RNA sequence: ACAAUCUUCUCACAUGAGGUGUUGAACGAAAAUUUAAAUUUAGUUUGAAAUCGAUUGGUGAAAACGGUUUUACCACUUUGU
């Protein structure tokens, strides 16, 4: 509705669906934008709070707590998230044992996702490397600078509730939705409330930006859901 | 070198505040150490800091323009404050202005009076209450004046031994430390 | 003679094979090859000297030796292989352009109106293509 | 003078050599330790050794040695 | 000439006349300059404590023992070089050992010239190193015969993975028909 | 000296806004952009692995005499306060 002046979701959203069951023998939305809307390559994801959840539970995470780890360590355990957060590695211990490209590649595959706290969410471009930092891993901006089970968990929640949106120098937006088994009206509603939060703190000038929305899967064509249809008198503004 | 484009870039651009530690009308700042092929910046704002050579001693007057510069090259030189007593032994030991050009010391307040005769400075006192209450001669005697050279004092056994030291300077903002450093530079 | 010098510690350039391979003799050529689209060292560098009896004792020195953690492989090939664009742009400083800056500066880039005209000219032909592509 | 006859070392053996199992005493603190300190820890019960602040500050004290005790009991023209 | 300097140059050149076997012929060809400043820049972190500081921290561990405190329950297995012939050589026969240092003048020869020998049949990479007084330093001693890491931290084995493998293709690799054949008679 | 300054939060407000930073090489998908070219760009792989394959737009800083050669991340805030 305030994307092109119109509510295309959950029809298109039930034939994808369909289409995907169609075209049967994870989602990605492709944007087009009115410029190049990042200013650069930001290294750091965008936490798009999603009501239906495209992060995998069954995924173990490991958290890069910083110094001393003995703390939040016990923490871990005391959250009771032992089954969710695998394994807490140290700030130092992470710039300081696994250093290799090829055994940043196996701690990287050695763990399934990744938590990382935002005190120290900065240092994370160097001591990783693009052997993670390029990979399609990118770190997740966790808030547990408190130090406490709530402060923990509800993040912890909130690292596995929403999803993460890495920006970088682009004129192309692309969004991964979730999976296929999810409902279409589920996933018609999370892709609403990511453009809810497009608007907000990714386009620059909103909607109004946001040319053509086209839908797809991860091999499957683009059907445009949304497409602005005065984008003509717009493109004359901006490009004058 | 690599390192040093990095520091200098994180630290221009969404950097552009500096701490300033305040009261204090001048400040010390001394480059303990050098870059082998420095950046063309760095070279020439140490031709601008007047420290082109290491291990040089001069007081610069703090401010916010000097703050830029004592942000520019405190990764290659260390700052601090300069104390009273300090200082008034510090002209007096190692006043060697630019006579004529040449780094000449100020033995005799007759030449003191004839070249700071036109800034009102006839005697060493009365320029160093010029310099520690900085006026507006002090900006024209630190012209006249060739900067000092602190240069560190091998002592002990080890002193003579150790690879490449120099009594342990440190980087940053000494402070009562830089007045610590001048107490032992003579 | 050329040689082929490979598994260099990252960020070494020509300047600095140049400034170590004359206190061993003439440096004639040097290639320190790079990505195309990004212009970072492939980490895989090339360098022709004057004579093959220099670059032979060269290479005897620089057989698997390590620096900064890597053993550095250095063994002057024969020239049979040796082709023209061996040392095609030595001696010469790469340009890393930004072309995502150009493609930021394209991508917002003020026009006229026949030059915004241009850009939406095929804004229908590729939406009457989507529309048949159903 | 003929060649090098490594007809045995030729070869690497895969596995260790001696079978006695691995003791004990090399997954634990060393006991020698733990029997070290306890004489030390009974030598301060006793009071012959200075403790580890008593190493440092009996040496500060010191070395202030400027005549602490008494010895004796052409001009401008 | 001194009644014994014309012994001191004749045992020079009596090694270098006469007719070496091949297992001694191994010790003259020796690790390099360069690779041998690596390894000890590895071994300078896992010197043995000196046994003056080794007891500065027993008074600091027997101090709180004293009054109820511990560290025993949090202590973590120390790490150093591995020193003494009969430790080493029974650190290669149970191959817990990784890298094996042999000191190329030790007096009588036969106190490691079984070593070279062992490291290649049970698989612990092995070099042959100058001066065993530069082992002596390693270890706090006058003069050793061998070293041998058997296990650094996870700080370093990544480093150790790589100067071992400088170990192995310039002296294993290497060296491969000078230890084959019969050494001196120049 | 193969030592070295890559960000173990900041700023506001209590919700935000920021935090510029990642070997090489090979591999390969289907879409969106941007201006034919570029950009984003699944999944890969692997020892800090390597044996020709270099792309070529723009900004100026010093020597030199308005040309000329020198930068080996000078990138659009564009090479020496």
């Amino acid at each position: 509705e305030l994307l092109g002046s119109d509510a295309p979701l959950e029809k298109v959203c039930s034939a994808l669906l369909e289409y995907e069951s169609k075209r049967k023998s994870p989602v990605w939305l492709q944007l087009a934008t009115l410029k190049f809307i990042g200013n650069n390559r930001k290294l750091i994801p965008y936490k798009i709070a999603i009501k239906n959840p495209v992060i995998p539970s069954s995924s173990e995470a490991c958290l890069i707590v910083k110094d001393p780890q003995r703390v939040y360590k016990d923490l871990v355990n005391e959250a009771g998230l032992s089954k969710v957060v695998t394994r807490v590695i140290g700030l130092s211990k992470l710039k300081a044992k696994w250093n290799s490209y090829e055994q940043k590649r196996q701690l990287r595959d050695q763990f399934d996702i990744f938590l990382a706290d935002d005190r120290v969410i900065p240092m994370l471009p160097r001591i990783l490397g693009k052997t993670f930092y390029q990979k399609s891993k990118v770190p997740v901006p966790v808030k547990i600078s408190k130090g406490t089970a709530e402060q923990l968990k509800r993040e912890v929640v909130s690292a596995y509730g929403a999803t993460y949106f890495n920006s970088a120098p682009c004129s192309s937006f692309m969004i991964k939705c979730g999976h296929v088994s999810n409902t279409s009206t589920e996933l018609a509603e999370n892709v609403e409330s990511i453009l809810q939060f497009v608007s907000k703190h990714i386009v620059p000038d909103g909607a109004k930006g946001i040319a053509s929305i086209h839908l797809k899967t991860s091999q499957s064509i683009a059907i445009p859901l949304w497409n602005n249809p005065n984008l003509k008198e717009l493109i004359a503004s901006s490009r004058k | 070198r690599e390192r040093e484009r990095i520091r200098l870039n994180r630290s221009a651009k969404n950097k552009g505040d500096i701490f300033v530690p305040d009261e204090t009308k001048l400040l010390f700042v001394i480059r303990i150490a050098g870059v082998k092929n420095m950046p063309p910046k760095i070279r020439k704002v140490l031709r601008l800091l007047r420290l082109s050579r290491i291990n040089n001693a001069v007081f610069v007057r703090n401010n916010k323009a000097v703050a830029q510069m004592l942000r520019i090259v405190e990764p290659y030189v260390m700052y601090g404050i300069p104390n009273l007593h300090s200082v008034r032994e510090l002209i007096y030991k190692r006043g060697f202005g630019k006579i004529n050009g040449q780094r000449i010391a100020l033995s005799d307040n007759a030449l003191i009076e004839e070249a700071l005769g036109k800034y009102d400075v006839i005697s060493i006192e009365d320029i160093i209450h010029e310099i520690y209450n900085v006026g507006s001669h002090f900006k024209e005697v630190t012209k006249f004046l060739w900067p000092f050279t602190l240069t560190p004092v091998k002592h002990s056994l080890m002193e003579k031994k150790v690879k490449h030291f120099n009594e342990g300077r440190k980087a940053g903002y000494c402070g009562e430390e830089i007045n610590e450093l001048i107490k032992k530079q003579v | 003679g050329v040689l082929y010098v490979g598994r260099l510690p990252h960020g070494f350039y020509e300047k600095q094979m140049r400034m170590y391979f004359s206190q061993f003799g003439p440096v004639l050529r040097l290639r320190m090859s790079r990505n195309r689209k990004t212009g970072s060292s492939k980490h895989y560098a090339f360098i022709e000297f004057e004579s093959l009896d220099v670059a032979n004792v060269v290479a005897e020195t620089m057989h698997n030796y390590l620096l900064y953690g890597k053993l550095l492989q250095c063994k002057v090939i024969p020239e049979d292989q040796v082709h023209e664009n061996m040392f095609k742009g030595a001696d010469v400083p790469f340009k890393r352009i930004p072309h995502a800056t150009i493609a930021r500066l394209q991508h917002e880039k003020p026009l006229s109106k026949e030059k915004a005209d241009k850009l939406i000219t095929r804004h229908n032909r590729k939406l009457k293509l989507k529309k048949r592509k159903l | 003078y003929p060649d090098y006859d490594d007809f045995f070392t030729n070869t690497v053996r895969e596995t260790p050599l001696s079978s006695a199992p691995e003791p004990k005493r090399r997954f634990a603190p060393s006991k020698h330790e733990q029997k070290r300190i306890l004489q030390l820890a009974y030598a301060i019960r006793k009071g012959r050794i200075l403790t580890s602040e008593q190493r440092a500050e009996r040496e500060r004290e010191s070395q202030s040695n400027y005549a602490d005790h008494d010895l004796w009991a052409p001009p401008s023209h | 000439w001194p009644e014994y300097i014309r012994l001191q140059r004749r045992r020079k050149i009596l090694n270098l006349r006469l007719k070496v076997p091949p297992a001694i012929a191994q010790f003259q060809k020796t690790l390099d300059k360069n690779t041998a400043t690596q390894v000890f820049k590895l071994l300078n972190k896992y010197r043995p404590e000196t046994a003056a500081e080794k007891k500065q921290r027993l008074v600091a561990e027997a101090e709180a023992v004293a009054n109820g405190k511990s560290a025993q329950d949090v202590s973590k297995k120390p790490y150093n070089v591995k020193y003494g012939l009969n430790h080493v050589v029974a650190l290669i026969e149970a191959k817990k050992a990784k890298l094996v240092l042999i000191a190329s003048d030790v007096d009588p020869i036969e106190l490691v010239v079984f070593l070279p020998a062992l490291c290649k049949k049970m698989g612990v990479p092995y070099a042959i190193v100058k001066n065993k007084a530069r082992l002596g330093t390693v270890i706090h001693q006058k003069t050793a015969a061998v070293l041998a890491v058997t296990e650094v931290r996870e700080e370093d084995k990544n480093e150790l993975a790589s100067i071992v493998s400088a170990v192995d293709a310039n002296f294993s690799a290497k060296y491969d028909e000078s230890r084959r054949k019969w050494g001196g008679g120049i």
